[PDB]
């Protein structure tokens, strides 16, 4: 049951100081009696009058300070509703690419969920598992020109040098169309020798 | 049972060096919890669990599998209307 | 605060007139507590948000990149990479005088030392892991390898570093050098913190002059009222103390509330920050700088 709790937070706060608010008015504030009447029924109402404004001036100013909480309060509802607006615009309108913004992990969609004086998102998250130690390679040279990843990058379980995604691991053979030229080999840092395939040159032969 | 702390005098929790995840916060990076019969112990807050990622020039990790989780979200959207 | 002992100092007589106004006394510490508690739920959910401490390799090759500068430094006893330091010398008796009346400081949940972990952690899975740990387990990636894809997320190519690699490593560098002296040579750079500090010890400040106050009554001492007049007389003078000091509380306490909803709001900030500019890449112009 604390999973809610900020709703239920909220629904106390609010019926607490409702509580508070109304127990002000059994407060003698100074005044002989909290009872408005007593004061009327009791005394002569030219020293009488000197008595309620004990209690109105402590009443009127225990309204300003509830209104001033709920002003107050109501300023960070206002700020959290903005938060809801916003993730239920981009979150579950679109898809967010803003990291943890919907939630640890990469997301994939959002489902507004109604709950009382407050909302609940359910936020489907893609979130990877099982790693393996690769060992990797910025570039590869092949004739002495460099070749990079075109998207992902370069790794080698064994020998055979591998182009793969960055999120999942499927391995693919390297072949010019998943990887593009640039500059030489003396520059790039650790870029290290593999033959990368031609999809043309076989097609050739016949 | 007296405890001297950095946040205040705790009397009634046996210190433990040994430290875990926080439970009940205190101050100054004190938290106590309830477990070990049982009695209330107080140590010094753990920050998480500690990890060091083998790490090297040439090294990678990328993921082979995934998980889909479904985490929810709540947020107050509006209070109650008094007038 | 302690409402009750701020109004009345060690006076039943004023004690017991505190009564007659109800919950004021306790619905402030409710109010604060409220304040007090999110401010180490602030700090949590800006600086903790990775599930594990990671910690930066033993030796430090990153083709390049001196991390010494920002990286926890070994050889303090609090473990605070160097540029902390130039920022904990600049923000800054208050110590026991406001202790006196009732205000108290307690301390943050959190020691500094251990946000010096956290942020450690961030920028030890930053460094080595990518983005990745906060996405899940961290991966480790060689640090140049992560620059390329950093590359194509702001749409240059990453054949530019594999090229410009050692340029970049000095611009970095010198780029990080300059950031002590933007700390060290100008102590205005922190002047957010600091106004905030005072800002604080400011209100303390007003709320403690509030005490020698009269208020209309004949004295600030609740005592001499009590000692230079017979008590059915000065019934009605302590009054003007409380219901002045009393509202001298809400008037603090209120700043407070809407002082610390502020800092809730630039608390957001830094959490949203910290999770889309450190933890990700951010592809928001200029939410990063
Ligand atoms: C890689 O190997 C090291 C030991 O050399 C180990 O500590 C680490 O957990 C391994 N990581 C992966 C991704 O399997
Ligand atoms: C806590 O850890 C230390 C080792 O760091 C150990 O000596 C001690 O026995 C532990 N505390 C307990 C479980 O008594
Ligand atoms: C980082 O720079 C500092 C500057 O004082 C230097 O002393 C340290 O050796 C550098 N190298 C490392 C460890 O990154
Ligand atoms: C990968 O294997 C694990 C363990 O069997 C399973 O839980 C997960 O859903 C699988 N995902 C893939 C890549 O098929």
């Amino acid at each position: 049951a604390s999973a809610l709790g900020k709703l239920q937070d909220v629904v106390n706060q609010n019926a607490q100081a409702l509580n508070t608010l109304v127990k002000q008015l059994s407060s003698n504030f100074g005044a002989i009696s909290s009872v408005l009447n007593d004061i009327l029924s009791r005394l002569d109402k030219v020293e009488a009058e000197v008595q309620i404004d004990r209690l109105i001036t402590g009443r009127l100013q225990s309204l300003q300070t509830y209104v001033t909480q709920q002003l107050i309060r109501a300023a960070e509802i206002r700020a959290s509703a903005n938060l809801a607006a916003t993730k239920m615009s981009e979150c579950v309108l679109g898809q967010s690419k803003r990291v943890d913004f919907c939630g640890k992990g990469y997301h994939l969609m959002s489902f507004p969920q109604s709950a009382p004086h407050g909302v609940v998102f359910l936020h489907v998250t893609y979130v990877p598992a099982q790693e393996k130690n690769f060992t990797t390679a910025p570039a590869i040279c092949h004739d002495g020109k460099a070749h990079f990843p075109r998207e992902g990058v370069f790794v080698s379980n064994g020998t055979h040098w591998f182009v793969t995604q960055r999120n999942f691991y499927e391995p693919q053979i390297i072949t010019t169309d998943n990887t593009f030229v640039s500059g030489n080999c003396d520059v790039v840092i650790g870029i290290v020798n593999n033959t990368v395939y031609d999809p043309l040159q076989p097609e050739l032969d016949s | 049972n007296v405890f001297q702390t950095r946040a205040g005098c705790l009397i009634g929790a046996e210190h433990v060096n040994n430290s875990y995840e926080c439970d009940i916060p205190i101050g100054a990076g004190i938290c106590a919890s309830y477990q070990t019969s049982q009695s209330i112990i107080a140590y010094t807050m753990s920050l998480g669990a500690e990890n060091s990622v083998a790490y090297s020039n040439n090294s990678i990790a990328i993921p082979t599998n995934f998980t889909i989780s479904v985490t929810t979200e709540i947020l107050p959207v509006s209070m109650t209307k008094t007038s | 605060v302690d409402c009750t002992m701020y109004i009345c100092g060690d006076s039943t007589e004023c004690s017991n007139l505190l009564l007659q106004y109800g919950s004021f006394c306790t619905q402030l510490n409710r109010a604060l507590t409220g304040i007090a508690v999110e401010q180490d739920k602030n700090t949590q959910e800006v600086f903790a948000q990775v599930k594990q401490i990671y910690k930066t390799p033993p030796i430090k090759d990153f083709g390049g990149f001196n991390f010494s500068q920002i990286l926890p430094d070994p050889s303090k006893p609090s473990k605070r990479s160097f540029i902390e330091d130039l920022l904990f010398n600049k923000v800054t008796d208050l110590i026991c005088a406001q202790k006196f009346n009732g205000l108290t400081v307690l301390p943050p949940l959190l020691t500094d030392e251990m946000i010096a972990q956290y942020t450690s952690a961030l920028l030890a899975g930053t460094i080595t892991s990518g983005w990745t740990f906060g996405a899940g387990a961290a991966l480790q990636i060689p640090f140049a390898m992560q620059m390329a894809y950093r590359f194509n997320g702001i749409g240059v190519t990453q054949n530019v570093l594999y090229e410009n690699q050692k340029l970049i490593a000095n611009q970095f560098n010198s780029a990080i050098g300059k950031i002590q002296d933007s700390l060290s040579s100008t102590a205005s750079a922190l002047g957010k913190l600091q106004d905030v500090v005072n800002q604080n010890a400011q209100a303390l400040n007003t709320l403690v002059k509030q005490l020698s106050s009269n208020f209309g009554a004949i004295s600030s001492v609740l005592n001499d009222i009590l000692s230079r007049l017979d008590k059915v007389e000065a019934e009605v003078q302590i009054d003007r103390l409380i219901t002045g000091r009393l509202q001298s509380l809400q008037t603090y306490v209120t700043q407070q509330l809407i002082r610390a909803a502020e800092i809730r709001a630039s608390a957001n900030l830094a959490a949203t920050k910290m999770s889309e500019c450190v933890l990700g890449q951010s592809k928001r112009v200029d939410f990063c700088g």
